[PDB]
C-alpha cells in the first residue's frame, strides 16, 4: 500500500513502519540529540560567564531525557528534516516573525479623506498628490520626521522592515500611481481571482501600512493601530498644504485614521483582557484569508492544509502555549498536523472519496452526507493509526491523533457540501467515533467543546450561533483547549476552496498580505518554518545597532 | 423494571465492554497478589502504619441537618476522615484488557465515591485510602482489568500506551518501576508508581499470553477486530450525534421528527 | 422635606408655568417623567429590516468590508415587514396587559420594538432588551421564510454580527441608545452614553428640550454613579434645575440680556444676577480695589454659573451660528469668571478641564470627530459630572449646516424612532408636568 | 396559559405541597419569589466593618500584600458601629417608607445595608448600590470620626480597594453576591456571576436550597441572556422546575432509590421512571438486539436527565463525602446514559464538556481550582445554560472538609451578610409557596 | 534608541512574586508531605530549570535553548531569618545584605515570617508576547516544579490547588490588567 506518510516513517524509524516491536534504553539519553548536547554546553558557557555561578539547566533532574528514540521532523511537502527543539516557536524565529507580520498590520481606507479635503477643504486630489502622500508616509511611518531636524527620530536601521504600501480596485488610478509603493492586484493575482477581487472591493483605495516589528516587540499589539494613525495623520497633513481652520482639521482627522480602518484582531474581554491585533482577536477567515496559497495553488487540499499548518503555528504554539499557557509549550500538537504528511495523507483520501461519491461539490448540506463522509474518514484515519505501529508511535498523544482525524473528517465534509458549519459537525461526529473506536481522547480537557459541539455547530443562540468563519480563538467554546483552532481555521478555508474561491472572509486581508515586502512570505508557510527551523530565516526587530559588541 | 443493556453492538469487543460495565459480571480472577504488596506498590503509606487522616471522623464533627445528604451512606474511609489518594495506570493499545474510557466507565458503574479520570496516556481513580486499597487489590490488580505486560501502574511520565512494546512483549516506561524477569518468567515491580524505589522487588506474576489479550481486550483494532465489523456501534453513535445535533439547533419534537 | 429651596419653572418660551416648586420635585428619584424616560430607554430597540436584507443578499456579514462568498440568502424582510413584526411581538409578548410594542418605521424598512417590562424586572441590567429582540428576531426570519438548518448562523451574523467572538453589537443590524455595560468608562457610566447629536435629533433641533433632554440624561447618570449622594445631591439637584430646566428663567434671561453681546458680557451678568440675588457678598477689598467676592450659597452659585455658561455658549453660536465655538465658550467663561471675581467657575474647574478636552478633541490633527458626537461616556469628556455636555446640545441646535458631523448624518434613525416618544421629543414639558404633578408630596 | 403541562410541588423533605401546577408557575417572569430574589439581591451590599477597621489601622490600603506607610487612623468603627449604621441609612434614604435597611452583623462586625429601589429604578444596572454605598460609608466615617480632609482619600482605600485606577472592588471591604459589569464574560452574564462557594454560603450548606438557589439564578440568568425566548423557553422552564426544585419529587426519589448505590445505578433507575412515564420511548431494535430510545417528550426528557444528574451527584459526592467528585460524575451521568439508551445527554452534551473542562481545570495546572471556586460566569463553566451548576453546589454541600477554598475560606463576610434574608436562605420554600400564590392565575 | 530604557520596561514587565506558603501548606496538610529547607533547596534547583523551559516530567519533550533565557531566574526570599540561615545563598535575596540594618528589620516586620518566590520569565517571551504571558509562564513552570520536585502525582486535586494559589491567591502582578475601554 501506497500513503504519502510512508517516506517520513523509513526516514524517522530504522525499523519497519509495520514492525510492532523493538528495543529501549540504549540511546545514552539526552546525548543521543545534538541539539540537547549544544543546550548543554550553550548553559555552561552562559552559566559561568552570565549568571555568576546560578544554575540554568540540569538535565540530570527530573525525568531521564531520551529513554526512547527522540524523532526528527519532517515537514509536509518540503524535503528537509528538523529535529523537535528547532520548531518550539522561541527557537524558530519564522514563526516568531509569521506573528510579527500580522501584528503589524493595520489596514486603512483613503476615500473618505480624499473626499473630505477635496469638498471641505477645497484641496485638489490626482495621482501625483497621492504618489506625494505615499513618499511622506513611507519616510514618516518607521520614525522619521518631516522637514524637522530638531526633532528625535528612530535609528533608519532600526526599522528596516516598516512599509507603507498602497492597492485599489480602481484600474486607471492603479496604472497611475507609482509602482514602488503599489500593491497590484492584476500582476499578484490570476485573473478570475483578480476580477473577484476587484469586484468585492470595489472603486476604493486603501493604503496598508507595516508599523515595524520592534514596536510591536516593545509594546503591544493595541500599539500598533495608535502607531498608524498617528504617522498618517502627520503625513497627511504634511504632504497636503491646507489652509482651512483647526475644526475642518480635526474632521479630515476622523475621515483619514478613523473612518475605514480594518485591525487584524479585535479585544478580548474578561480573564483574556488583552487589546486588538492580539492572536486570540483573529477570527477563522481572517487567518485563511492572511494565508496566500489561493493566489498559486488550484489544489483545494493544499489550500486547507497551509491554512491549517499556520493557525496551528498560530492558536496553539504561540496563543495558547505562550499567550495564555506559557512554558515549554504545545509545540507538540500544532507540529503534529504540519509535519509528516499523515494530515496530507488523510486529506487526500477525504478529497478522493468526497469526489467518488458526491462530486466536488454536487450535494446540498444535510444531516447524511455529514454523517457518511465524516465516518468514512474517521475510520480510514484510525486503521491506518491501527496498522501503521510507528505512525502511532510518532503520534504518541491521543489529542494530537484526534486533532488530525478530526481535521481530515471537517475538510472531507467541507468539501461535499461547501459549508463551513457543516465541516464543524462532521469534525465533532468524527472526534466522539475515535473516542468510541479506541476508547480513548485528547488530554483531560480536551473535550471539552467536542462533547458541547454538535449542538453549538448549527445553533441559532446569542453566544452559541456564529459561522465557522465569524468564530475564533474567542469563541466561548474554543477559549481554551489545544489541538483545535488551527484546524478550525483549515476547514473554514476549505468551505471556500471547495467552491474555488478567491477570499473567505475579507478582500482586503487578502491583498493586503499579497503584498512582496513581507519578511515571512504566507504563500508558503510551511517552507519558511522549515527554513526558520534551519536557522536560516532573517527576522526583524533586533536591536543589533544599539547594543554593544562585546 | 428495566434491565439494563449498557453497550451496544454484537462483536467480541463489544461484549468485553458490556461485561465491563456490568456491576453483576464477575470478573475473571487471574492473580494473588497480597494487601501488603499492593500498598508498596501504591507507595502512599508504608504497611504497618495508621491511615494519615484528613479531616476529623464524621461522628466527631457536627454537621448541619441535611435530609438529602443523610440518606446516603458514606464509605467507611469516609467516616474515618482518611485522606484521598490516588491509584494510576497506563494502558496499552495494543490488546490491554482494560482501556481509559471503559476503565473510567466500570469504576462509576461499579465502585461508590470515586473520582475517574481519563485521558490517552493515563487513567486515574480518586477515592480514600482504606476503601482505594481494598478496591484496588479485590478488582484492579488480581482480575483480568491487569496485565503486567500491557498495563503498568504509573503516577507520573507516563509515556507508552501507544509506544510499540520491546523484546518482551512489555510496554515502555521511562522510570522503568516494572522489570520482567527472564528466569521466571514473572514480572517484578522495583519502585512505587511515583517512581521512589522499594526496598525489596514485589512479584505480581506472568504476563497474560496474547492470544487470550486478543479476546479480552476492549479496543477495536484493524487486527484485531474492527469497528466496520460491529456497524451497531458506530450507527449509534452517529445517532447520538444527530439527536445532539437537533437540540442544539431547535429543541422540539417537530425538529426531532428529522432524528 | 430635607431641601428648602424653590423654584419656578418656566417653558421654553420664557412663560411662567409655576411657582414655589419644591427643588426635589425634578429630582430623578421622584419625578416620574425621568423614570419613564429611563425605562424607555433601557427596554426600546431598533431594528433595521433593510440593512438586514441587504446584508443577507449581499452576504455582507462581518465587521467592515466583511464578506462570505456563498452565504447568502435572498429574502425579503422589508417587502413582508408585517408578519415579522407580528411574530416578534408573539414571541416576546408575555402576558397580554402586556406593553411589547412593535411598530413599523419608514414603511417597513426599519422597526422600533419596545420590549415588555417583565423580561426586565428579572434582569440585573438593561442588556436584555437587545438579546431578547435579536433572539425574536432570529426566530421570526426562520419561521416566515422557511430557512434552512445550515443558515441560521448566517441570519445570526447578520442580525447580530461578530458577538461570540467580538462582545458587542458591530456589524448588526440592531441598535440601542446604551452600549454594553462591558464597555463602559467607569462604574455606572451607562446612563452617559446617548450623544449630543442624538439629543439634537430626538428633540428636532429645539434648543431648550435638547438642553433639557442632555441635562436629565447627566444629572440622572451623577445619581447612578453614587456622585449625587448626602451632600453633594443638592448641588447636583440645583445643577439640573438652573442648567437643564430653565428655573427662575436665568437662561432665557441671560440670553434676553445678551443678544447683541459677547462672553464677557454674558459673565457680568451673571454675576450681576447672582449680586442681586443674594447669591455672592463682597470677601473683602484688596488694596488695589478688586473686592474679592465669597459666595453665600455655593450650590446655588455653581447653579447660576452653569445656566451662565449656557447662556453664554447660546450666545456666542448664535452670533457665529456654527457650533465650533463650545470649546472656548466653556474655557473662557470659567476662566473669565474666576478672574473677575475670585470665585470658582462651573464645577470647580471640571467643567473648565473638560471644555479643554473638548478642545484638544475637536479642533486639532490630534482632534477626532466633531462636538455632537460627544457623551459622558468617553475618557475625554467624563470629567464633569454632568455640567458641560448640555450645553454643546444648545452649540449644535444653533449650528447652521457648518458641520461634518451633522444630526442629519449621524442621528436620522435614533431620531424616526424616539421622537415619536412625546417625553423624549419634549423632554422640558413633560418634566415640567410631571413635577408639578408631585409639587403637593413634599 | 401557552403551556398545557402540569407539575407537581415538593418540598426539601420530599413531602407533597400542591399538584396540577401549570409550569409557568415558576417561570422567572411569573413567579413573584423569583422576581423578589433578582430586585434584592441587586440592592444588598455586604460591609465588612472590622475589615475597614484593620486596614485603617495598619494603613494596609492598596490590595495584596500593600503597605502604605504614613496613612494610618486609628478608628473604632466596630465600636460605633450602631452610629455609622444610622448614618448611612440617612444618607441612603430616598424619602421615608423606602426599603431602606442596614442591619448590624455579628455585634457589629458586619453591616448589611438594603439602598432602597427607587434608586434602581433610574439606575441603568445594578452598580448603584455598591457606589452609593461607598459613598455613604465615605461620609458616615468622615462625619463620625473627624477625620482630617487630607485623609478622606485614606478612607476611599480602605473602603473600595483601587477602583479608579482598577475596575473593580479587589482590596476593599465592601462586597455583593454579583460582580462588577467589567468581569462578565458575555452580554447578559450578570446573574452567572455568582460562585458556588457564595451560594453553598448563602444556604448554610443545605443541599436542597443550594441546588434551588443555584437553578433559579442560572436559568433567571438564560431568561436574561435571551437564551429561553421562543422554542427554548420550555426546555428552561422544565430544567428550573425538574431540576431545581424537585418538581415530581424526582431528585428525592432518585436518591432514595440509590442510598447505596452507584453512578450507573442512578442511571438505571432514571431510564426506568423515564419509561414508565412516558417520556421516552423505543425507537427501533438493532441486530445486536440494542434497543435505541427516542424522546416522546424533548425537553421532558432533558428534565428528567438533568434531575437524574443532581441525583447522581448527591449520591457519589455523598458517598465519598468529598466535593472533588463532582466533574467525574457529570461526566460519566451523561456518558453512560448515552451509550445505554442511544439518546442525547442532559444538554445535548453541553453539561458533558462543561464536566470535561470542570475536570481538566480541577486536577491540573492550567487554571481553575477547588469547585467552590467556579460559577456560570466562568469560561469554564459558561457552556452548559443552567444544567451543571446546581450539582456542584450539592455536591460542595455534601463536602465534609478536604477542600481548602472551601465557603468559609472564600465566602465569610457574603455569605453570613447573605443568610440573615430568608429568601436568600431557603429560597426552594418561598419559590414554592409564590408558584403557589399565582397557581390559579394562569 | 535606547536599550537601557527598553530594558528597564522588560525587567518591570517580566517580574511575577509569589508567595509560596498557601502551596506549602496544602503540601503539608492535604498530601502529606514534609517541608524543610533541604526541599525547598531542591525545588529552587528544579525551578531554576523549569522556569526557562527545561523539561521536568512528560518523556520526550523540547526544551528552549538556554542562549535565549540566560537573563530567567527564581529567586527566594523571606522575612524568616532563621529559615533564611539554611537556604542557598545562589537563589536567596538577602534583606540583611542587601538593605541597612533599619530599613532591613522595617522590611522585615512588614513582609513577616513569610517565604516569598520572584520568577523572573524571560524578556524575549515578553517581547514576542504581550505583558499579560509573565504570570501564567510562570504559574505552569511553579506546578511543574511543585510536582516534580516533591514526587507528586501529575495531576490531581491538589495540583488544581497548586494552579489556583500561583495565578491568583498568592501571586503580585506589577500592573492590574485594563478590560473594558482601555483594553489591555
Ligand atoms: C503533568 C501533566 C499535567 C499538565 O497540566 N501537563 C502535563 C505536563 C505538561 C508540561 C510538561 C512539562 C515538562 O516538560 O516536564 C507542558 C509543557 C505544559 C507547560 N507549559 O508546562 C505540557 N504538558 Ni502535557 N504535553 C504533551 C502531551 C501530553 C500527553 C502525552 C501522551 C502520552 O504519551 O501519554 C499527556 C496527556 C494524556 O493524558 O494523554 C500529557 C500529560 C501531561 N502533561 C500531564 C502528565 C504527564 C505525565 O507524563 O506524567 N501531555 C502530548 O500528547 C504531546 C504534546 C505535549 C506538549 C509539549 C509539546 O507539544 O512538545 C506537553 C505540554
Ligand atoms: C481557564 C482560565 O484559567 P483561570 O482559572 O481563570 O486562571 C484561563 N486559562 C486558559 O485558558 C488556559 C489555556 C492554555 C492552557 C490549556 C490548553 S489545553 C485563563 O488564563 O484566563
Ligand atoms: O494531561 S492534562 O490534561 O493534565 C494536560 C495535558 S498537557
Amino acid at each position: 500500500e501506497k500513503r504519502l506518510f510512508l517516506k517520513a516513517l523509513k526516514e524517522k524509524f530504522e525499523e519497519d513502519p509495520k514492525e510492532k516491536y523493538t528495543k529501549f534504553y540504549t540511546f545514552g539519553g539526552w546525548e543521543q540529540s545534538a541539539r540537547k548536547r549544544e543546550f548543554v554546553e550553550a548553559n555552561e558557557k552562559i552559566v559561568s560567564e552570565k549568571r555568576q555561578g546560578i544554575p540554568l539547566y540540569n538535565p540530570d533532574i527530573g525525568v531521564p531525557l531520551g529513554q526512547r528514540k527522540l524523532m526528527p521532523y519532517k515537514l509536509s511537502n518540503t524535503d528537509d528534516y528538523c529535529e523537535g527543539d528547532d520548531l518550539h516557536f522561541l527557537n524558530n524565529a519564522a514563526i516568531q516573525q509569521l506573528w510579527d507580520d500580522i501584528r503589524r498590520t493595520v489596514i486603512v481606507g483613503m476615500d473618505t479623506a480624499h473626499s473630505v479635503l477635496e469638498k471641505r477643504l477645497g484641496v485638489e486630489v490626482t495621482p501625483e498628490t497621492i504618489n506625494e502622500y505615499m513618499h511622506t508616509i513611507n519616510h514618516s511611518l518607521p520614525g522619521g520626521a518631516v522637514v524637522q531636524e530638531h526633532m528625535v527620530e528612530v535609528h533608519p536601521s532600526l526599522a528596516w522592515d516598516c512599509y507603507a504600501r498602497i492597492f485599489t480596485g480602481d484600474d486607471e488610478l492603479a496604472d497611475e500611481l507609482d509602482s514602488r509603493f503599489l500593491i497590484d492586484i492584476n500582476k499578484l493575482f490570476p485573473e478570475e481571482q483578480a476580477e473577484t477581487l476587484k469586484a468585492a472591493i470595489g472603486k476604493k483605495t486603501y493604503q496598508v501600512s507595516r508599523v515595524p516589528s520592534l514596536v510591536g516587540r516593545v509594546c503591544d499589539g493595541g500599539t500598533i493601530s495608535r502607531w498608524s494613525a498617528m504617522q498618517i495623520g502627520m503625513s497627511f497633513i504634511t504632504a497636503y498644504k491646507l489652509c482651512a481652520g483647526e475644526a475642518a482639521t480635526a474632521d479630515f482627522s476622523y475621515a483619514s485614521k478613523h473612518a475605514d480602518v480594518i485591525q487584524m484582531g479585535n479585544a478580548l474581554p474578561g480573564r483574556r483582557a488583552r487589546g486588538p491585533n492580539e492572536p486570540g482577536g483573529i477570527r477563522f477567515g481572517i487567518l485563511s484569508d492572511v494565508v496566500q496559497t489561493t493566489r498559486v495553488s488550484e489544489d483545494p487540499v493544499e489550500q486547507s492544509l497551509e491554512v491549517v499548518a499556520t493557525g496551528a503555528a498560530l492558536y496553539d504554539q504561540i496563543w495558547l502555549g505562550a499567550y495564555m499557557s506559557g512554558g515549554i509549550g504545545f509545540t507538540q500538537y500544532a507540529t503534529a498536523s504540519y509535519t509528516d504528511d499523515i494530515l496530507d495523507d488523510f486529506s487526500y483520501y477525504a478529497l478522493d472519496y468526497v469526489e467518488k461519491k458526491y462530486g466536488r461539490m454536487g450535494t446540498k448540506a444535510t444531516m447524511d452526507v455529514v454523517e457518511d463522509v465524516a465516518g468514512e474518514v474517521t475510520l480510514y484515519a484510525l486503521e491506518q493509526y491501527d496498522d501503521y505501529p510507528a505512525l502511532l508511535e510518532d503520534h504518541f498523544g491521543g489529542s494530537q491523533r484526534a486533532a488530525v482525524a478530526a481535521a481530515a473528517s471537517g475538510i472531507g465534509v467541507c468539501m461535499a457540501t461547501g459549508n463551513s458549519n457543516a465541516g464543524v459537525n462532521g469534525w465533532y461526529l468524527s472526534q466522539i467515533l475515535h473516542k468510541e473506536y479506541h476508547s480513548r481522547l485528547g488530554f483531560y480537557g480536551y473535550d471539552l467543546q467536542d462533547q458541547c459541539g454538535a449542538s453549538n455547530s448549527l445553533a441559532i443562540r446569542n453566544d452559541e450561533a456564529a459561522p465557522l468563519e465569524l468564530r475564533g480563538p474567542n469563541y466561548p467554546n474554543y477559549a481554551m483547549n489545544v489541538g483545535h483552532q488551527g484546524e478550525y481555521a483549515g476547514i473554514a478555508q476549505a468551505a471556500h476552496s471547495a467552491r474555488g474561491d478567491a477570499f473567505a472572509l475579507n478582500p482586503l486581508v487578502k491583498v493586503a498580505f499579497a503584498d512582496p515586502m513581507l519578511v515571512f512570505d504566507f504563500s508558503k508557510p510551511r517552507k519558511e518554518i522549515a527554513r526558520g527551523a534551519l536557522r536560516e530565516f532573517e527576522a526583524a526587530g533586533e536591536r543589533d545597532v544599539i547594543l554593544p559588541a562585546k | 423494571a428495566y434491565t439494563p443493556q449498557f453497550y451496544p453492538g454484537a462483536t467480541k469487543v463489544a461484549e468485553n465492554r458490556r461485561n465491563h460495565l456490568n456491576p453483576n459480571y464477575e470478573l475473571e480472577k487471574l492473580r494473588e497478589i497480597p494487601d501488603e504488596d499492593v500498598v508498596k506498590i501504591m507507595g502512599h503509606r508504608q504497611p504497618g502504619e495508621d491511615y494519615k487522616t484528613v479531616h476529623p471522623p464524621l461522628e466527631e464533627m457536627d454537621f448541619v441537618e441535611d435530609y438529602a445528604r443523610d440518606l446516603v451512606e458514606p464509605l467507611n474511609g469516609a467516616k474515618e476522615g482518611h485522606r484521598v489518594r490516588y491509584i494510576q495506570f497506563a494502558d496499552s493499545m495494543y490488546f490491554a484488557p482494560a482501556q481509559p474510557y471503559d476503565r473510567s466507565r466500570s469504576y462509576m458503574s461499579r465502585l461508590r465515591g470515586v473520582d475517574a479520570g481519563t485521558l490517552s496516556g493515563r487513567q486515574v481513580v480518586e477515592c480514600r485510602e482504606s476503601d482505594l486499597e481494598e478496591f484496588s487489590k479485590n478488582i484492579l490488580m488480581d482480575t483480568e482489568l491487569f496485565d503486567p505486560a500491557t498495563s503498568g501502574m504509573r503516577g507520573a511520565t507516563v509515556h507508552g500506551h501507544s509506544l510499540r512494546l520491546d523484546e518482551n512483549g512489555m510496554m515502555f516506561d521511562a522510570l522503568q518501576r516494572c522489570v520482567f524477569d527472564e528466569k521466571t518468567g514473572h514480572v517484578m515491580y522495583v519502585k512505587d508508581q511515583v517512581g521512589k524505589p522499594l526496598d525489596a522487588p514485589v512479584d505480581v506474576g506472568e504476563p497474560i499470553p496474547e492470544a487470550k489479550l486478543r479476546e479480552i481486550t476492549t479496543i477495536y483494532r484493524n487486527d484485531g477486530v474492527a469497528m466496520r465489523a460491529d456497524p451497531d456501534v458506530i450507527e449509534v453513535v452517529k445517532r447520538i450525534h444527530r439527536a445532539r445535533t437537533l437540540g442544539g439547533y431547535i429543541p422540539t419534537n417537530e425538529t426531532f421528527k428529522g432524528l | 422635606v430635607k431641601y428648602e429651596d424653590k423654584i419656578s419653572l418656566y417653558d421654553a418660551k420664557g412663560n411662567l408655568v409655576a411657582e414655589n416648586v419644591p427643588l426635589e420635585a425634578i429630582s430623578p428619584l421622584y419625578n416620574p417623567t425621568i423614570k419613564s424616560m429611563v425605562k424607555n430607554i433601557k427596554r426600546t430597540v431598533a431594528v433595521n429590516l433593510a440593512g438586514i436584507e441587504g446584508t443577507l443578499a449581499a452576504g455582507k456579514i462581518g465587521g467592515k468590508g466583511c464578506q462570505v462568498p456563498g452565504r447568502t440568502l435572498d429574502i425579503s424582510a422589508v417587502s413582508n415587514a408585517q408578519a415579522i413584526a407580528d411574530e416578534v411581538e408573539k414571541i416576546l409578548k408575555v402576558s397580554e396587559d402586556d406593553d411589547t410594542a412593535v411598530k413599523i418605521i419608514n414603511g417597513g424598512k426599519q422597526l422600533a420594538v419596545q420590549v415588555p417590562t417583565a423580561r426586565l424586572e428579572v434582569a440585573a441590567e438593561y442588556s436584555v432588551s437587545m438579546l431578547s429582540t435579536a433572539m425574536a428576531l432570529k426566530e421570526a426570519l426562520i419561521k416566515t421564510f422557511n430557512i434552512d438548518m445550515f443558515d441560521g448562523s448566517t441570519v445570526h451574523a447578520a442580525i447580530v454580527g461578530n458577538y461570540p467572538q467580538v462582545m458587542d453589537y458591530a456589524g448588526s443590524n440592531i441598535a440601542s441608545l446604551l452600549g454594553a455595560p462591558s464597555m463602559m468608562e467607569g462604574l455606572g457610566y451607562a446612563l452617559r452614553n446617548i450623544p449630543v447629536n442624538h439629543a439634537v435629533a430626538t428633540t428636532k433641533k429645539n434648543m431648550m428640550n435638547a438642553i433639557a433632554f442632555s441635562s436629565v440624561m447627566e444629572q440622572t447618570a451623577t445619581f447612578e454613579m453614587g456622585d449625587a449622594v448626602g451632600s453633594f445631591e443638592r448641588q447636583h439637584l440645583l445643577g439640573l434645575a438652573y442648567q437643564g430646566l430653565n428655573a427662575d428663567n436665568l437662561v432665557i434671561d441671560f440670553i434676553k440680556a445678551n443678544a447683541k453681546g459677547t462672553v464677557g458680557s454674558v459673565v457680568e451678568t451673571v454675576i450681576d444676577r447672582a449680586i442681586a440675588d443674594g447669591v455672592i457678598v463682597v470677601d473683602k477689598t484688596m488694596s488695589s480695589g478688586f473686592n474679592m467676592y465669597k459666595p453665600a450659597d455655593v450650590n446655588k452659585w455653581n447653579a447660576y454659573a452653569a445656566a451662565g455658561l449656557v447662556a453664554a455658549v447660546a450666545v456666542s453660536c448664535g452670533a457665529a451660528r456654527a457650533a465650533q465655538n463650545v470649546a472656548s465658550v466653556i474655557l473662557y467663561f470659567n476662566d473669565i469668571l474666576e478672574y473677575e471675581t475670585g470665585l470658582p467657575g462651573v464645577d470647580y474647574g471640571r467643567s473648565m478641564g473638560t471644555a479643554v478636552g473638548f478642545s484638544f478633541f475637536s479642533h486639532s490633527i490630534y482632534g477626532g470627530g466633531g462636538p455632537g458626537i460627544f457623551n459622558g461616556n468617553h475618557v475625554v469628556t467624563r470629567h464633569s459630572k454632568g455640567f458641560a455636555i448640555p450645553p454643546v446640545c444648545a452649540a449644535m441646535c444653533a449650528d447652521a449646516g457648518t458641520q461634518m458631523f451633522s444630526p442629519e448624518h449621524t442621528s436620522g434613525l435614533v431620531g424616526s424612532v424616539y421622537s415619536a416618544f412625546d417625553e423624549f421629543r419634549e423632554p422640558m414639558k413633560y418634566v415640567i408636568e410631571g413635577a408639578l404633578s408631585i409639587k403637593d408630596q413634599f
